[PDB]
DNA sequence: AAACTATGCATGCTCTACTGCTTCTGATCTAGTCGACT
DNA sequence: GACTAGATCAGAAGCAGTAGAGCATGCATAGTTT
């Protein structure tokens, strides 16, 4: 599935759970971007408010190109999810 | 008792304190500074909870909220730390009092009332609640004030009224080229005038040397572990109080610190699911054992109530006699047992009731105990423990009861059999003769545990930056050369009476 | 001492008068010879007025405890009475 | 109150350990 | 007959949780002073 | 009324002690392979 992109923020979960959530998404072959980049389209925090979560997309909005798409916030459950059902699973209103 | 301990010292910082009578002696600031450096140690080795403070008087610099003349207040009611000994250690030498005498004077007058003043200000700043209050004077002037008689009478007046606050007061006097005479002044400002304190003194007080007298073990506060319900039956219940007369003692836990800074880190734990990666609170999760081929599936809640046997307490079951109580049974640690008057009332009465009579027919409790909730039962013997005093009226035995468990079925282990060799009657008369020559008189604190004395002196040394950390004497070592002297040539006739020519025990 | 003599003689003077009984607690318990001027009194009791103003009572207590520690037993008792506004001579006014 | 612990207040002063002293 | 490995025991150190006792702090309340009104 | 300041109660934090599990280390004991 090359379509789709998934990052994970890393200054909030830890490195060893990032990496670990890398090699299980690897493995089950979905990709994943060791650095941000503006092709990512899914991101994917951990224990987090909606206030960090806006003032992150603030930030990344302030160094990114115009006329693009910034990736949807989404919550560590619709990681988990897909990862155990093995494919995307469809977004919903509580992971955005 | 509650509450913490607080106190201050007072040191003289006038001339005469620091002449010294001989080349080869210590001033008597040098002795005060040395005194107040060990119990600082002492304190922070045993009650690092507790306020100290130091303060100086007859100086030519002043420190101190009401900005009072020739008082500097090096240190305020504070817990005790490395810091304040460090400070103090820069007035231990002749460069140290220089360096005092350059920072602060000396030589100049000063009032007692004033003193006590500031002493009494800075009790009055502490916002917890002071169990204690307590002044030293470290000073080898019996008339502070001959020349002024009103100077006198204030000093006395605010003595007087810091003993009614309920400030205890203490002189340390030290050494002096006459000789110190409390009779003269101090007689009034000292809180307690012992009898035997009247004389001329020509020798530093004998409570320098205790405070000198380094303790290096921690002391805790009366507490009682759990309050419990003693039931003879359904419908008589009584409430007791126990306490752990013996507890062992461990090095305080460590703490995990980072490399590069010292900052303490926050360890936390985890657990999640390997082919999904989510994370699972502990009550998803469920319990197994595998037994007879098979697994068998508990959940938590199943698991703790699989020790849920009956309500926490003590309940009677019978009297039994003491001869069947066993020594070599020891299972645990055995407790106390007191009353306790505030949950019920008429629990002492029926309490010291049951401990006479217990005394009398040489009879010992039965019980089921079960301290906390859901813990399985185990059955205990309180045996009755009578008052003992030691010659001063110290009282050495507290009365009450002593709480013994008794092993199960399960805390027995078999042993391989042996066959039984009796010794000669002259091989037994020998091992008598070496036993009575190693005689000695045993006290329950005369040993020490060498781990946390050799632990506490590193942590010391680590903390003060001292060239090497100071060794602590083995006391649990044997004595080989004294025991080799003293049974002569004992062991040898043992030898040769008990070992063919050819034994070699070592190999 | 809360329970003490003084503490009661000063608390319960019948609301002889007051100024009287504190020069009688302090003659004991202060200095004989003060140091402080007139400008340093004006100066500290209009810090204490401006500080009541201002509803501050540290200051206040601050302004207090100098008074009375650089002040003798008559001068704590005439700064009473000019605090209390009632100072009596025997000279009135005209 | 002979004997009371001058740093530790309420507390009963500990004589220094012996180890062992043979009579 | 000798070497390697499975099995077990005894002990010290550490995370983790839970229960109970003591102390500190935030929150709920009456006396003194100034001021408003009538 | 309003303010300020005293004094009273109840909940939370610290601490002590216990229990369970795991790890590491060391040692001993017995079974299997060559």
């Amino acid at each position: 599935f090359p379509g789709v992109a998934i990052y994970l923020v890393e200054p909030r979960m830890g490195r060893s759970r990032r990496a670990f959530l890398t090699g299980l998404a690897r493995s089950k072959g979905f990709r994943v971007l060791d650095a941000c980049s503006s092709e990512a389209t899914h991101v994917v925090m951990e224990e987090t408010s909606a206030e960090e979560a806006v003032s992150w997309q603030e930030r990344r909005m302030a160094a990114a190109p115009p006329g693009c798409t910034p990736p949807a916030l989404l919550d560590i459950s619709w990681l988990t999810e897909s990862l155990g059902a093995g494919q995307p699973v469809p977004v919903e209103c509580r992971h955005r | 008792y509650s509450g913490r301990d607080s106190l201050i010292f007072l040191v003289d910082a006038s001339k005469a304190m620091f002449e010294s009578q001989s080349e080869d002696e210590l001033t008597p600031f040098d002795m005060s500074i040395q005194c107040i450096q060990s119990v600082y140690i002492s304190k922070i080795i045993s009650s690092d909870r507790d306020l100290l403070a130091v303060v100086f008087y007859g100086t030519e610099k002043d420190k101190n909220s009401v900005n009072f003349k020739n008082i500097y207040v090096l240190q305020e009611l504070d817990n005790p730390g490395a810091k304040r000994i460090l400070e103090l250690d820069q007035f231990k030498g002749q460069q140290g009092q220089k360096r005092f005498q350059d920072m602060m004077g000396h030589g100049s007058d000063y009032s007692l009332s004033e003193v006590l003043w500031v002493c009494a200000n800075l009790f009055s700043d502490v916002q917890f609640k002071m169990s204690h209050k307590r002044i030293m004077l470290f000073t080898n002037e019996d008339n502070p004030h001959g020349n002024d008689s009103a100077k006198a009478s204030r000093a006395r007046t605010k003595a007087g009224d810091l003993r009614d606050t309920g400030i205890f007061l203490d002189l340390m006097h030290l050494k002096k080229p006459g000789g110190f005479d409390i009779s003269l002044f101090y007689r009034d400002i000292i809180s307690i005038a012992e009898d035997e304190d009247l004389r001329v003194h020509f020798e530093e007080s004998s409570k320098l040397e205790d405070l000198l007298r380094k303790v290096r073990a921690k002391e805790t506060r009366k507490r009682a572990l759990s309050r419990l319900k003693l039931k003879l039956n359904k419908d008589i219940v009584i409430s007791v109080g126990i306490y752990n007369l013996v507890q062992k003692a461990l090095k305080p836990p460590p703490i995990k610190l980072y490399r590069e800074t010292n900052e303490p880190v926050k360890t936390k734990t985890r657990t999640f699911n390997t082919s999904t990666g989510g994370l699972l609170l502990p009550s998803d999760t469920k319990r197994s054992q595998i037994y007879g081929s098979r697994q068998i599936i508990l959940e938590k809640e199943e698991t703790e109530e699989l020790k849920r046997f009956d309500d926490p307490g003590l309940m009677l079951m019978g009297f039994k006699p003491l001869v069947l109580l066993k020594k070599h049974h020891y299972l645990r640690p055995s407790l106390f047992v007191y009353p306790e008057e505030s949950l019920v009332i008429g629990s002492s009465t029926l309490f010291s009731a049951l401990l006479i009579k217990c005394l009398e027919k040489e009879v010992a409790a039965l019980c089921r105990y079960t301290p906390r909730r859901n813990i399985p039962p185990y059955f205990v013997a309180l045996v009755p423990q009578e008052e003992e005093l030691d010659d001063q009226k110290i009282q050495v035995t507290p009365p009450g009861f002593q709480l013994v468990f008794l092993p199960f079925a399960d805390d027995k282990r078999k042993m391989p059999f042996t066959e039984k060799i009796m010794a000669t009657p002259e091989q037994v008369g020998k091992m008598k003769a070496i036993v009575e020559k190693l005689r000695f008189t045993y006290r329950s604190d005369s040993f020490e545990n060498p781990v946390l004395q050799q632990h506490f002196r590193n942590l010391e040394a680590l903390a003060l930056d001292l060239m090497e950390p100071e060794q602590a004497v083995d006391l649990t070592l044997p004595k080989v050369e004294a025991m080799n002297k003293r049974l002569g040539s004992l062991v040898d006739e043992f030898k040769e009476l008990v070992y063919p020519p050819d034994y070699n025990p070592e190999g | 001492p809360r329970d003490g003599k003084d503490a009661l003689k000063l608390l319960n003077y019948r609301t002889g008068d007051f100024a009287m009984i504190a020069y009688f607690v302090l003659k004991p318990r202060c200095l004989q010879k003060g140091s402080l001027t007139i400008q340093q009194v004006n100066d500290l009791l209009d810090s204490i007025a401006s500080n009541n103003s201002a509803k501050r009572k540290d200051l206040i207590k601050k302004s207090l405890l100098q008074l009375i520690t650089q002040s003798s037993a008559l001068e704590q008792k005439w700064l009473i009475r000019m605090i209390i506004k009632d100072l009596k001579l025997g000279v009135s006014q005209q | 109150c002979p004997g009371e612990s001058l740093i530790n207040p309420g507390f009963k002063s500990k004589k220094p350990a012996g180890g062992v002293d043979f009579d």
